[PDB]
C-alpha cells in the first residue's frame, strides 16, 4: 500500500516570513552634526 | 413610422449637398499644402484630380444618412491629412503606384484566370 | 493544468524568506531621496471624484483615498481566507501611489507566507471529464476517458 | 530503406522526389535534402511474431502509461497474424 | 559566500544590515534537481456507486436569465445593503 | 590571515589547471579560471566540472 | 483592513527640526544612498559564464517540437489530426494515406514555428505520445526558410533527442 | 453541497430582482425589460432615446450611486434590423453591486454620447465607432483610435473578413512602404466543430 | 464633537457645518420634488428616502453617531450625494420618465440565441 504523495508544506509549517518595512536608524543628531562641521572649520582656520 | 427615422446631421439632401460642397473645397485648398508638406512626387493637378474621383463615386446616394456618414469620414479623413498624422505612405495609398494594371475585358480575364 | 512538481513550495518559502529585505534596499534608494521625492510628490494628482468619473480602478482610486480593492469587497477563490491590508493614499500624487505599490508588494509576501502554510491536497482541476481532460493514465485504459479526450481537444 | 533516382537525389519514406525536369530541385544547389534514413515501414517489419496461448490479446505499445491507448486483438484466423493497429506488433495464437 | 570576513564587514556596514543571513544567490538550501516519483490524488468523483453524472452535472442545472420586466406603499430599495467601513490594522496602522 | 589565504587560492589555479600553458588557455577560451571536479568527458573531447 | 502609506505629522520641537536642517545642508540620506551600491561593488555579482554555464530548466521545459518512435523503431504517431486541431495558432498542417503495410501514417506533417506560440497543447493532445516539445532552445537560423519544418526534419529531431526526450517524460509523466 | 458544481446565492438573486423592478417603475418612458440571469447579474434593456437620462439617474440617485463605468462596448448581431448592441457596464462602490445597460442602433442611426455622465466613455466611444461604425453623437473628438490612418472598414463586424482586403510590404522602386491586396501563403483553415446534437435543453427554443 | 483634520478623500474638502448644510438641500430637494407629479415613483421613492435621512439628522447632534446612521460614509460624502440627488431631481423634470414607453422594440430585439 502505497501513500498518497504530492507537494505539502512540512509538518507543522514553515518558520515565519518577515514582510515589514526594515528602515533601520543610523547617525547622529542634528545638533552632533552640527557641532563637528563647526569644530572642523574653527581647526582649519587656525 | 417605418420610414421615419432620426437624422445625423441633414434633414434632406438638399442641406447634405451643402455640408457635401464644404467639404470639397476644404480638401480642394488644402492640395497645394500637402503636396508640399509631404514632399510628394505627384503634382497639384494630380493631387486635385483625385479628390475629384473620390467624390465621383459617390455621386449616385440619394439617402441623406448615408451622405452625411460620407462627409463624417471625409472631414476624419481630412484631418489626418492637415494635421500630418498620415504619413507619406498614408497620402500614396489613393494612387495604387506598384499594382500592375488589371484588364477590365472579357478576353484578358480568359487568358490569366478564372474570375469573372 | 498540473500539479506543483514535488520541492517547489520550498523554493519559493527561501525566495519568500529573503524578498522583504530586497524591498528594503530599494526603499533606501528612492522613498527618501529628496531628488525622487521632487519628481514624484504634487505631480499628476488625481480627485478622488475625478478617478471614479474617468474609470480608474486599483492604486489609481486607492491613491486619492478610495477605499476600494476587489480582493477584499468582491473576492474570488479563496481571497477571503488570507489576511492582508490596502494600502491607501493622502494626497493622489506618484509619490503615494509609489508607497502603495510599494507596501503592496509586501502585503503579497504576507499572502504567500500563507499560501505555503494552509495548501491542502486534493486534485487541481475539477472532476468532471466534460470540462476538464482526464488524467493520460485513464485516457489510455477507460472508453469513456478516451471519448472525451477527444471530444475536449478537438 | 533510401534509394536514390536515376538523377541521384534520394526517395524519402514517403516516396517523394522531384522528377528530372522540375525547377524546384534549385532549393538544394549548395545545399543537401533532408531525408531520414530509418524508415519505419522496415523497422517494425523486422519485429518477430510473438506467439500466445489465448483467442484474445492486448497490446498496450510497452511502458504502460507511456505507450499508446489499449487495445484488444483477435486471433482466430489461422491465414493470417494479429497486428496492433498502434504499434504495428504482431502476434499469433499457438496451434489453435 | 566565499567572502572574506573583513569584506563581509565592510558590506554589512555600508548597507546597515546582516547582508550575510539573506544573501540573494542560491547555494545549498535548494531543492534537488531530482525527486522521488508522486502519487497524485484523485477526485471525489472518482466512485464505483452512487454516482451518476446526472446529480453532478453543473452546466445542466444552468436557466435562461428570469424576466422580471418585459414590455410585450412599496418601500425603496437598493442594489445590496450599503457597504460596511473598513476598519484600521492593529498590524500596522501607519506606515 | 584571510588575505593570505586569498592569495594561495589565486596561485593554486595556475597549478591546478597544468601550470601556466593551460592556465592562460582556459582564460582566453573561457574567460575563467576557476578549477572543479571533473565529472566525465564525452566522444567529442568536452569535459565537464 | 486598511493602512495609511504616507499620513504622518512630522513633530516641530527644536531638535527634530535641526535634525531636518543637518539632512538638508549635510545631505545625510543622499550620501546613505552612496553606501546602499558600495555594498553591492563588494557582492558577488549573479553573472553566469553563458555559453559555458547555462541556466537552470526542469523536466516540463517546452522548447523544439519533435516526433518520437516506438522502441522498435515504428513511428508513434498515427495521424490522428487531434494536435492539428488543438494548435491555436494553426501551426500544423497533416496528410495521410494507408501505408505499403496498411498502417495509418502521415505523408505530410509540417510544423511553421513562426506561427508557433510554444504552448505544449499539440502534445497535451496527443494519445500516443508522439508530437513532444523537447529541451532544445538554441536553435535560430540565419534564413526565415529554415524555420518551416517539414516531416523529415521533425524526425531527424526526435532521433537526436531521444535521449533526453524519454529521460524528461520518465520524470514528469506522474504529473499528467 | 456538491464539489463540482458551482453553489447558488439566493439572497443577492431577490436584492437584484427587487432594484430592477424599482428601476422600472421610475423610467417606464425607457426601460423595455428587466432581467437577472442564474449567476446573480442585472440588465436593464432601454429604449435608445434614454441612454442620457437612465445613466443619470443610476449615477446620481441615492439608491443607486453607480459612480464607475466599468466597460462600455458593442456586439454585432447580423440577424437583428438594429445590428448593434451597445452595452454599459456600471459599479457601485456604496452598494457593492454592478448593473448592465443595454440599448440598440444600426449603420446609421446615432446614439447620444455619454461624456456628459462619464467622462470615461470619451476613448470606448471611439473605439466602438472605429471597430462598429456607431456614429455617437455629440462626442467632443470622434476619430480612429486603434486601426491604422486611411483604413477603410470596421473590422470587429461579423460580415469583415478575418484578414482584412489589404496588406503592407515594402517596395524597393517607390522607396515606401505600399498596401496591396492580400494574398496569403497558407489559407485560414475553417473547422466546423459545432456537433449536431443538443447540448442544452434548458435554452431550447420554440419550433 | 471635534472638528476633522480631513476628510481623507482628495478634493473633498472638511465641512464645518455638516447638520446646517444637510437641512437646506434636503429641504431644497423635497421642495423641488413638489413640481412632479403626484403618482410618478420617482417622487414617491425620492421623497421616503429623503425624509428618513432627514429625521436622522434632526435627532442625532453627533457628528459621529451620525455617519453610522446614515451609513454614507463620511459626513463630507453625504453631503455631496445630497448634491448629486438635488441636480437629478432638477433634470427629471425636463426629461419626465415617468410617462409611457416611447417605443417597443422589434420583435426579437433581446432574443439570445438568435
Ligand atoms: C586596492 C584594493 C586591494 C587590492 C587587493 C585585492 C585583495 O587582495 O582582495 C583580497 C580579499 C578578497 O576579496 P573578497 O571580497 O573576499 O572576494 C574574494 C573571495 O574572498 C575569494 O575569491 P576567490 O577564492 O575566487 O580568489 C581567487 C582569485 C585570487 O584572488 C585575488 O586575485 C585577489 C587579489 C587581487 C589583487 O583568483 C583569481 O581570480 C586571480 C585573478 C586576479 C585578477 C585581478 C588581479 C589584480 C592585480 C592588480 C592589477 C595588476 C595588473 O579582499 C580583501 O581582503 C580586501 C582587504 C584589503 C584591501
Ligand atoms: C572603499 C573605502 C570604503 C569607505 C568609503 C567611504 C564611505 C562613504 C559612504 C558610506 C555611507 C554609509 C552610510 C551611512 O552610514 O550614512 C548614514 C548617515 C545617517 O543617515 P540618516 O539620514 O539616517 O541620519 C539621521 C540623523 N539626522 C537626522 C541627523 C540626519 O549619514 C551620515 O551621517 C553622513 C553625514 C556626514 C556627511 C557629510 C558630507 C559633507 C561633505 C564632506 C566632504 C568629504
Ligand atoms: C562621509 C562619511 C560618512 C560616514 O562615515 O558616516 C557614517 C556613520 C554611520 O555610523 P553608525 O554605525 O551607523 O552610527 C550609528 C549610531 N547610532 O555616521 C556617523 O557615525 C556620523 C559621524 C559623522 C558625522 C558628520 C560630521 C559632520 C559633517 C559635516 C562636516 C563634514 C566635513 C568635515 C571635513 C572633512 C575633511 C576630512
Ligand atoms: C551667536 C554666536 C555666533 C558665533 C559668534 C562667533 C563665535 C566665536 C568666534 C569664532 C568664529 C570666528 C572664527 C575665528 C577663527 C579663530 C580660530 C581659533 O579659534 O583659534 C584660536 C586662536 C588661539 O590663539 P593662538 O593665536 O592660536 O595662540 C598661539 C599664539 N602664539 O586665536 C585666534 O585664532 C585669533 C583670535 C580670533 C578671534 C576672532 C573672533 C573675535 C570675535 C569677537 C568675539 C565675540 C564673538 C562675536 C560676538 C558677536 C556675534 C554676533
Ligand atoms: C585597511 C585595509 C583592510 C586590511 C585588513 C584589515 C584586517 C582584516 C580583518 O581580519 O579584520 C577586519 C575586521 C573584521 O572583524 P569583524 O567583522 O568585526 O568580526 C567578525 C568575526 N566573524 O573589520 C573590522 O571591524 C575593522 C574595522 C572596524
Ligand atoms: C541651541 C540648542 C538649544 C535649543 O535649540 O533650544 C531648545 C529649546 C527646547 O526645545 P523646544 O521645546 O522644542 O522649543 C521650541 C518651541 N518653539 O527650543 C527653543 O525654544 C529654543 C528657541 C527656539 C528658537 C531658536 C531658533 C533656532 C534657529 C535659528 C537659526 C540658527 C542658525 C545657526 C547657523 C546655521 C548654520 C550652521
Ligand atoms: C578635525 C576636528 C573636527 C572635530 C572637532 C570636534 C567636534 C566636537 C563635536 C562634539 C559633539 C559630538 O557628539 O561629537 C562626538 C561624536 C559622538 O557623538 P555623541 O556625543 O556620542 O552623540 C550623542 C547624540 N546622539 C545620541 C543623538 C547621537 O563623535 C563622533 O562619533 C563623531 C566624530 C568625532
Ligand atoms: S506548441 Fe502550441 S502553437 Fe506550437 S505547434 Fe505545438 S500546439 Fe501549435
Ligand atoms: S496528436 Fe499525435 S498521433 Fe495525432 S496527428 Fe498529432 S502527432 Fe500524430
Ligand atoms: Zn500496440
Amino acid at each position: 500500500a502505497s501513500k498518497v504523495k504530492q507537494d505539502m508544506p512540512p509538518v507543522g509549517g514553515y518558520g515565519p516570513i518577515d514582510y515589514k518595512r526594515n528602515l533601520p536608524r543610523r547617525g547622529l543628531s542634528g545638533y552632533s552634526m552640527f557641532a563637528v562641521g563647526i569644530g572642523a572649520l574653527l581647526f582649519g582656520y587656525w | 413610422a417605418s420610414t421615419s427615422v432620426k437624422p445625423i446631421f441633414s434633414r434632406d439632401m438638399n442641406e447634405a449637398k451643402r455640408r457635401v460642397r464644404e467639404l470639397y473645397r476644404a480638401w480642394y485648398r488644402e492640395v497645394p499644402n500637402t503636396v508640399h508638406l509631404f514632399q510628394l512626387d505627384i503634382s497639384v493637378k494630380q493631387g486635385r484630380d483625385k479628390v475629384r474621383e473620390m467624390f465621383k463615386k459617390n455621386a449616385h446616394i440619394t439617402d441623406p444618412r448615408v451622405v452625411d456618414l460620407l462627409v463624417i469620414k471625409g472631414k476624419m479623413e481630412l484631418e489626418e491629412t492637415i494635421k500630418v498624422w498620415k504619413q507619406r505612405t498614408h497620402v500614396m495609398r489613393f494612387f495604387h503606384e506598384t499594382e500592375a494594371p488589371r484588364p477590365k475585358d472579357f478576353l484578358s480575364k480568359f487568358y490569366v484566370g478564372h474570375d469573372p | 493544468h498540473q500539479d506543483l512538481p514535488l520541492g517547489l513550495m520550498d523554493d519559493i518559502y527561501e525566495f519568500s524568506k529573503n524578498f522583504s529585505l530586497r524591498i528594503d534596499e530599494l526603499e533606501e534608494m528612492l522613498t527618501n531621496n529628496r531628488i525622487w521625492r521632487n519628481r514624484t510628490v504634487d505631480i499628476g494628482i488625481v480627485t478622488a471624484e475625478d478617478a471614479l468619473n474617468y474609470g480608474f480602478s486599483g492604486v489609481m482610486l486607492r491613491g486619492s483615498g478610495i477605499q476600494w480593492d476587489l480582493r477584499k469587497t468582491q473576492p474570488y477563490d479563496v481571497y477571503d481566507q488570507v489576511e492582508f491590508d490596502v494600502p491607501i493614499g493622502s494626497r493622489g500624487d506618484c509619490y503615494d501611489r509609489y508607497l502603495c505599490r510599494v507596501e503592496e508588494m509586501r502585503q503579497s509576501i504576507r499572502i504567500i507566507s500563507q499560501c505555503l502554510n494552509k495548501m491542502p491536497p486534493g486534485e487541481i482541476k475539477v472532476d468532471d471529464a466534460k470540462v476538464s481532460p482526464p488524467k493520460r493514465a485513464e485516457m489510455k485504459t477507460s472508453m469513456e476517458s478516451l471519448i472525451h479526450h477527444f471530444k475536449l481537444y478537438t | 530503406g533510401v534509394r536514390t533516382s536515376p538523377t541521384g537525389e534520394k526517395v524519402t519514406h514517403t516516396g517523394q522526389v522531384y522528377d528530372d525536369g522540375d525547377y524546384r530541385k534549385v532549393r538544394f544547389v549548395g545545399r543537401q535534402k533532408e531525408v531520414n534514413e530509418n524508415f519505419a515501414i522496415d523497422l517494425i517489419a523486422e519485429q518477430p511474431v510473438s506467439q500466445v496461448g489465448s483467442r484474445v490479446i492486448s497490446c498496450d505499445g510497452g511502458g504502460g502509461a507511456l505507450g499508446h491507448p489499449r487495445v484488444y486483438i483477435n486471433l482466430d484466423k489461422e491465414t493470417k497474424t494479429g497486428t496492433c493497429g498502434y504499434c504495428g506488433l504482431q502476434f499469433r495464437q499457438q496451434h489453435h | 559566500a566565499s567572502a572574506t570576513r573583513f569584506i563581509q564587514w565592510l558590506r554589512n556596514w555600508a548597507s546597515g544590515r546582516d547582508l550575510q543571513a539573506k544573501l540573494q544567490l542560491r547555494y545549498q538550501e535548494i531543492s534537488k534537481r531530482t525527486q522521488p516519483p508522486p502519487k497524485l490524488p484523485v477526485g471525489p468523483s472518482h466512485k464505483l456507486s452512487n454516482n451518476y453524472y446526472c446529480t453532478r452535472d453543473g452546466r445542466r442545472e444552468a436557466m435562461p436569465p428570469s424576466i422580471v420586466m418585459s414590455s410585450q406603499e412599496k418601500k425603496a430599495v437598493s442594489p445590496a445593503p450599503p457597504i460596511k467601513r473598513w476598519e484600521l490594522s492593529q498590524d500596522e496602522p501607519y506606515l | 590571515m584571510e588575505l593570505l589565504q586569498v592569495l594561495k587560492r589565486g596561485l593554486q589555479q595556475v597549478s591546478g589547471h597544468g601550470g601556466l600553458r593551460g592556465y592562460l588557455r582556459v582564460l582566453f577560451r573561457a574567460n575563467d579560471v576557476r578549477v572543479g571536479t571533473l565529472v566525465g568527458e564525452d566522444k567529442y573531447g568536452n569535459k565537464y566540472y | 483592513t486598511y493602512k495609511y502609506v504616507n499620513l504622518r505629522e512630522p513633530s516641530m520641537d527644536m531638535k527634530s527640526v535641526t535634525d531636518r536642517a543637518a539632512q538638508t545642508l549635510l545631505w545625510t540620506e543622499l550620501i546613505r544612498g552612496l553606501g546602499m551600491t558600495l555594498s553591492y561593488l563588494f557582492r558577488e555579482p549573479a553573472t553566469i559564464n553563458y555559453p559555458f554555464e547555462k541556466g537552470p530548466l526542469s523536466p516540463r521545459f517546452r522548447g523544439e517540437h519533435a516526433l518520437r518512435r516506438y522502441p522498435s523503431g515504428e513511428e508513434r504517431c498515427i495521424a490522428c489530426k487531434l494536435c492539428e486541431a488543438v494548435c491555436p495558432a494553426q501551426a500544423i498542417t497533416i496528410e495521410a494515406e494507408p501505408r505499403a503495410d496498411g498502417s495509418r501514417r502521415t505523408t505530410r506533417y509540417d510544423i511553421d514555428m513562426t506561427k508557433c506560440i510554444y504552448c505544449g497543447f499539440c502534445q497535451e493532445a496527443c494519445p500516443v505520445d508522439a508530437i513532444v516539445e523537447g529541451p532544445n532552445f538554441e536553435f535560430s537560423t540565419e534564413t526565415h526558410e529554415e524555420l518551416l519544418y517539414n516531416k523529415e526534419k521533425l524526425l531527424n529531431n526526435g532521433d537526436k533527442w531521444e535521449a533526453e526526450i524519454a529521460a524528461n517524460i520518465q520524470a514528469d509523466y506522474l504529473y499528467r | 453541497t456538491r464539489p463540482t458544481v458551482r453553489p447558488r446565492n439566493d439572497v443577492a438573486h431577490k436584492q437584484l430582482s427587487a432594484f430592477g423592478e424599482y428601476v422600472a417603475e421610475i423610467l417606464p418612458k425607457y426601460v423595455q425589460q428587466v432581467q437577472v440571469s442564474c449567476f446573480n447579474e442585472l440588465e436593464i434593456c432601454i429604449h435608445p432615446d434614454g441612454v442620457i437620462p437612465v445613466l443619470t439617474f443610476l449615477r446620481d440617485h441615492s439608491n443607486a450611486q453607480f459612480k464607475s463605468l466599468a466597460d462600455l462596448t458593442a456586439v454585432d448581431i447580423p440577424t437583428r434590423q438594429n445590428r448593434f448592441e451597445i452595452v454599459y457596464n456600471l459599479l457601485s462602490l456604496r452598494f457593492n453591486s454592478r448593473i448592465r445597460v443595454k440599448t440598440y442602433t444600426d449603420e446609421l442611426t446615432p446614439i447620444e454620447s455619454s461624456v456628459p455622465v462619464y467622462k470615461a466613455a470619451n476613448w470606448y466611444e471611439r473605439e466602438i465607432w472605429d471597430m462598429f461604425g456607431v456614429f455617437f453623437a455629440n462626442h467632443p473628438d470622434l476619430r480612429r483610435i486603434l486601426t491604422d490612418y486611411g483604413f477603410e472598414g470596421h473590422p470587429f463586424r461579423k460580415d469583415f473578413p478575418l484578414s482584412g482586403y489589404v496588406e503592407l510590404r515594402y517596395d524597393d522602386e517607390v522607396k515606401r512602404v505600399v498596401a496591396e491586396p492580400v494574398e496569403l501563403a497558407q489559407e485560414f483553415r475553417k473547422f466546423d466543430l459545432n456537433s449536431p446534437w443538443e447540448a442544452f435543453p434548458a435554452y431550447r427554443q420554440p419550433p | 464633537g471635534l472638528l476633522k483634520k480631513t476628510t481623507g478623500l482628495v478634493g473633498l474638502a472638511v465641512c464645518e457645518t455638516p447638520h446646517e448644510r444637510l437641512k437646506i438641500l434636503y429641504t431644497k430637494i423635497l421642495d423641488v420634488l413638489g413640481h412632479i407629479p403626484k403618482n410618478a415613483a420617482y417622487r414617491k421613492y425620492t421623497e421616503q428616502i429623503t425624509n428618513e435621512k432627514l429625521s436622522m439628522v434632526k435627532a442625532e447632534p453627533d457628528v459621529k453617531k451620525l455617519e453610522e446612521r446614515l451609513q454614507g460614509g463620511q459626513i463630507e460624502e453625504v453631503i455631496l450625494q445630497a448634491e448629486n440627488e438635488l441636480s437629478l431631481a432638477r433634470k427629471m423634470i425636463q426629461w419626465k420618465p415617468w410617462e409611457p414607453l416611447v417605443e417597443e422594440p422589434p420583435a426579437s430585439q433581446w432574443k439570445w440565441p438568435i
